[PDB]
RNA sequence: ACCAUAGUAGGCCUAAAAGCAGCCAUCAAUUGAGAAAGCGUUAAAGCUCAACAAAUUCACCAACAUAAUCCCAAAAACUAAU
């Protein structure tokens, strides 16, 4: 009937909106959709996202692919991060090694597109690389003894002056 | 609606590859059980058109690109 | 299939401060208080001023002449302005701001009663200045796109050259002067007054050679 | 590929390209099957056979079609342009069916 | 139609085509567009 | 020359491409070495719009002109051959290249009006109601401005606007 | 140099005489020639 | 006309016929089929199911494969390469695989190919999956 | 004509910002496709451009209404013209 794509988490799969409408409209039920998903990511630590394929056939059956987490989350909690940088590239959030993003490699080989495309971890520590230079993250050599921590805090000092500055900046266009 | 982590245990293993329940997070095999060649990839700014030699296929990938850019510059005010 | 040529690259030019166009005053800060004649020979025969690039790399050449105003002014500070882009573009102008004083008469239309009333000024420009001067790390398609405007809303026919734009305008015509195949040309029988001709040419038709008639100049007249 | 896509094709059975590749005037045929067997004639009627026969001593590029109305249009493509046999084709399929 | 004298298409469907001597810019998708060359 | 034959029998339809045999060049052309047909034919600057014997060496069945990439001339010399077939097709010249329409040539209509080296279409032209004075003067383009290069014996240049 | 012609099925009647040669050259060797050619053959492959 | 100006060959096309060379020279099996335009996600799942049994196909210009084709030993390859050309490349001949594999879509015809020196037709290549 | 898949809904702001209110980066998968040059959606979707694969005649700007008693010589594109 068509192709659905979802951002879902692992166990929070609510049948309301965004996703419950669109599959009501589709034709098929959502609260079995909802528990095939749950009996299915019961494994899977709640909270997470990730991407999902939801295929839907005449007379409303309906079927679901669950991939691989987004890189963006990978990265994120790699570099333990909670959120991204603002101005790419002038500012830094956060370092993420090569062994890192190996890892995160090799354990995101095995989705549809790499495995469709049957390439080398060369290819997908090189893509890994690029979503990081988006994200912020700087990708050093090998350095994490403390420099981590020391740049840690410093990021936090910032995150802090960028708060108080934001919260600055909305007071004075509230009053002007 | 996961959480990290502040101490040294980042510099001691990942956070991303663990997704199953069970915290069975990989530890950070050496250099004897990772390829050499990971170490040896660009990791700062991307390479350059005088960077790159004219006899392999990334210094033509990188061409394209930068005609693309070209064209959409000089094409973005569509008349029609 | 079709091959990959390379693209040109802009490092060397560097953006100054401020790119757009500054703005100008529609009257000199010392207004001109004593009224004087309207010489046209500022606007007759061809220009010796400002014929030449400086620091940018496309232009506005004026094919004719005429008389610039703040409406003019305003006209292409505006336009350009706001079709230009600041972080990769800048401009520059290469005429001076309306110093020359125009007068109406005013109070009393019949002839005589003396000099009129100082109402607005103007910029003088001659056939073959540039009027807006432009670089940057730009190609010349897009500067040209929306400098074709600007040419069109001047008063005096105009054009959006470049530097291989005005080249090659200049050796073309240097080309039809040289293989023009008539032996009879404006400038020979004008300096040797065949025909008794200079009683009906002018003193400066001299140095014109027929190319430029009043403030109308004609590129195809050799 | 555009105008086969934009007429319709639900009103066709199947249709079979048989040619020999080694020969000298089966371009036009080979341009024929590439443009009614591409992605939008194939999800615009889903029920259609396409089928490419090929051999090399037949010497003679032709094509079948058999649709529904009990009808059958052969067309021996030797000396047929690519454009004018798609037309013929899509005029007879917008005339019967 | 619009009688202009310059003539320019304002999408990718509008042609020119020289009818009864004239230029005209037709358009199907937009008739709004359709002008004809004074 | 390839032609296309229609066959139906028992709502069965079978189009078939036949080639028939076509002439070819004449084996002497003075100018062997031109590039182009009419040009090393040394026929540039001499034709007419009445050399229907040139015109109709490459024109369609049904009066239609054949393209450049296949007859082979320069542009200049297609567009002057395409201006010739028009104007000999509308002075009544070339008459069996036409349609044939049994249904609509029974109900005659006026008799045609005589006309040559036309340049514009008999439809689209608009009577010179004022005509003006000696000044400005309204002129009748006769011929086309394309054949103005063609060689003048009589030394007088043609007169395409009277 | 160049390659073959790629016959087919629909007539397949000519064979290369590689083959043809190969057999003139088994049936032109005596029988103590065949008992060493298949126990050559044998201790090989 | 002034006699040619010979226009240089870049490095793009270079590495095109080295590439074309390296193919022509490495493998063994290099077959020829008529590239139908599909889906993205077909032609995914077709170099899936050919790299199961790790035999790829390969896209060449036919402006760059032509000549080569024509100063090689494969001048009777020429009119298999009009239109849009697949390039089968092989280590290790296995046809039988590759006709399993191709008989799931009816539509893509094998045009012909060459194993070992050896052009075959389709109907070789049966005859090889027969064997 | 010719098809346009990928990490990925790049990161922030935002009810939502998925190439496209906006700011910063502009890497990377494929033989070949811009974190996207125009339409479109509240946001998605979808329609195109450039990209590969197929052939490739030529293609940068240039055209612009009218007056009053009744239009205003008639007509003519080739017989040799400093
Ligand atoms: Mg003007
Ligand atoms: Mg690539
Ligand atoms: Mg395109
Ligand atoms: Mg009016
Ligand atoms: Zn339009
Ligand atoms: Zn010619």
């Amino acid at each position: 009937s068509g192709m659905i794509r979802a951002i879902v988490r692992a166990g929070q799969a609510r049948p309301g909106p965004p996703l419950g409408p669109i599959l009501g409209q589709r034709g098929v039920s959502i609260n079995q959709f909802c528990k095939e998903f749950n009996e299915k990511t019961k494994d899977i630590k709640e909270g997470i996202p990730l991407p999902t394929k939801i295929f839907v056939k005449p007379d409303r059956t309906f079927e679901i692919k669950i991939g691989q987490p987004t890189v963006s989350y990978f990265l994120k909690a790699a570099a333990g991060i909670e959120k991204g940088a603002r101005h790419t590239g002038k500012e830094v959030a956060g370092l993420v090694t090569l062994k890192h993003v190996y890892e995160i490699a090799r354990v995101k080989a095995q989705d549809d597109a790499f495995a469709l495309q049957d390439v080398p971890l060369s290819s997908v520590v090189r893509s890994i690389i690029g979503s990081a230079r988006s994200l912020g993250i700087r990708v050093v050599k090998d350095l994490s003894s403390e420099e981590l921590a020391a740049f840690q805090k410093e990021r936090a000092l910032f995150l802090a002056a960028q708060r108080e500055a934001d919260l600055a900046a909305q007071a004075e266009a509230a009053k002007k | 609606p996961e959480v990290c982590t502040d101490p040294f245990r980042l510099t001691t293993h990942a956070m991303g590859v663990n997704i199953y329940k069970e915290g069975q997070d990989v530890v950070l095999k050496p250099d004897s059980e990772y390829p050499e060649w990971l170490f040896e990839m660009n990791v700062g700014p991307p390479k350059k058109l005088e960077e790159l030699d004219p006899e392999t296929r990334e210094y033509w990938r990188l061409l394209r690109k930068h005609n693309i850019w070209r064209h959409n510059r000089l094409s973005k005010n569509r008349k029609f | 299939f079709k091959t990959l040529l390379p693209v040109p690259t802009f490092e060397d030019v560097a953006i100054p401060e401020k790119p757009k166009l500054r703005f100008v005053e529609r009257v000199p800060l010392v207004p001109k208080v004593r009224r004087e004649r309207k010489n046209l020979s500022d606007i007759r025969g061809p220009s010796t001023e400002a014929t030449e690039f400086t620091e940018g790399r496309f232009a506005i050449l004026a094919l004719g002449g005429g008389y610039l105003h703040w409406g003019h002014f305003e006209m292409m500070r505006l336009t350009i302005n706001r079709s230009m882009d600041p972080k990769n573009m800048f401009a520059l102008w290469r005429v001076p701001a309306p110093f020359k004083p125009i007068t109406r008469k005013g109070m009393g239309q019949r002839m005589g009663g003396g000099k009129g009333a100082i109402d607005h000024y103007v910029t003088p420009v001659k056939a073959g200045r540039l009027i807006v001067e432009m670089g940057g790390r730009c190609e010349f398609k897009e500067v040209q796109g929306f400098l074709d405007l600007v040419a069109h809303k001047l008063p005096f026919p105009a054009k959006a050259v470049s530097r291989e734009t005005l080249e090659k305008m200049r050796k073309d015509q240097e080309e039809r002067e040289r293989n023009n195949q008539n032996p009879w040309t404006f400038e020979r029988i004008a300096t040797a007054n065949m025909l008794g001709i200079r009683k009906v040419l002018s003193p400066y038709d001299l140095t014109h050679k027929g190319r430029y008639w009043g403030k109308f100049y004609t590129p195809e007249r050799v | 590929a555009a105008a086969l896509a934009r007429l319709g094709l639900r009103a066709v059975k199947q249709v079979r390209v048989q040619f020999c590749p080694f020969e000298k005037n089966v371009e036009s045929t080979r341009t024929f099957l590439q443009a009614v067997s591409s992605e939008k004639v194939r999800c615009t009627n889903l029920n259609c056979s396409v089928i490419a026969d090929v051999r090399h001593d037949g010497s003679e590029p032709c094509v079948d079609v058999l649709f529904g109305d009990g009808h059958r249009l052969i067309m021996r493509g030797a000396h047929l342009t690519a454009q004018e046999m798609l037309t013929a084709f899509a005029s007879h399929i917008q005339a019967r069916g | 139609f619009k009688t202009k004298g310059v003539l320019k298409k304002r999408c990718r469907d509008c042609y020119l085509v020289k009818r009864r001597g004239r230029w005209f810019i037709y358009c199907k998708t937009n008739p709004k567009h359709k002008q004809r060359q004074m | 020359f390839r032609e296309v034959v229609e066959i139906l029998d028992g709502k069965t339809t079978i189009i078939e491409g036949r080639i028939t045999e076509t002439p070819q060049e004449s084996p002497n052309p003075p100018n062997p070495t031109g590039q182009c047909p009419i040009c090393r034919w040394n026929l540039k600057h001499k034709y007419n719009y009445e050399d229907v014997l040139l015109l109709s060496q490459f024109i369609r069945p049904h009066g239609g002109m054949l393209p450049r990439r296949i007859t082979g001339l320069c542009q200049e010399e297609h567009l002057k051959i395409e201006e010739c077939v028009k104007m000999a097709h509308r002075a009544g010249l070339l008459p069996n290249h036409r349609p044939k329409l049994p249904e609509g040539f029974v109900p005659k209509s006026k008799p045609r009006l005589n006309r040559y080296l036309t340049r514009w279409s008999p439809r689209s032209v608009k009577p010179i109601y004022n005509k003006g004075h000696r000044w400005n003067k309204v002129r009748m383009p006769v011929g086309s401005p394309l054949l103005k290069d063609n060689v003048s014996y009589s030394g007088r240049p043609l007169l395409l606007y009277h | 140099e160049a390659l073959a012609g790629a016959p087919l099925d629909n007539a397949p009647k000519e064979y290369p005489p590689k083959i043809q040669q190969l057999v003139q050259d088994i049936a032109s060797l005596t029988l103590l020639e065949i008992s060493d050619l298949n126990e050559l053959l044998k201790k090989t492959l | 006309p002034p006699p040619t100006p010979p226009q240089e060959e870049t490095g793009l096309v270079r590495l095109l016929r080295r590439e074309i060379a390296a193919v022509f020279r490495d493998n063994r099996m290099i077959a020829v089929c008529q590239h139908v335009a599909l889906s993205a996600e077909d032609k995914l799942l077709l170099r899936h199911q050919l790299r199961k049994h790790k035999i790829l196909m390969k896209i060449f210009p036919n402006q760059v494969l032509k000549p080569f084709l024509e100063e090689s030993k494969y001048q009777n390859l020429l009119p298999l390469f009009v239109g849009h050309n697949l390039l089968l490349v092989s280590e290790e001949p296995k046809v039988k695989e590759m006709v399993r594999i191709l008989k799931g879509i009816p539509f893509l015809p094998l045009l012909g190919g060459c194993i070992d020196d050896t052009i075959l037709s389709r109907q070789g290549f049966i005859n090889y999956s027969k064997l």
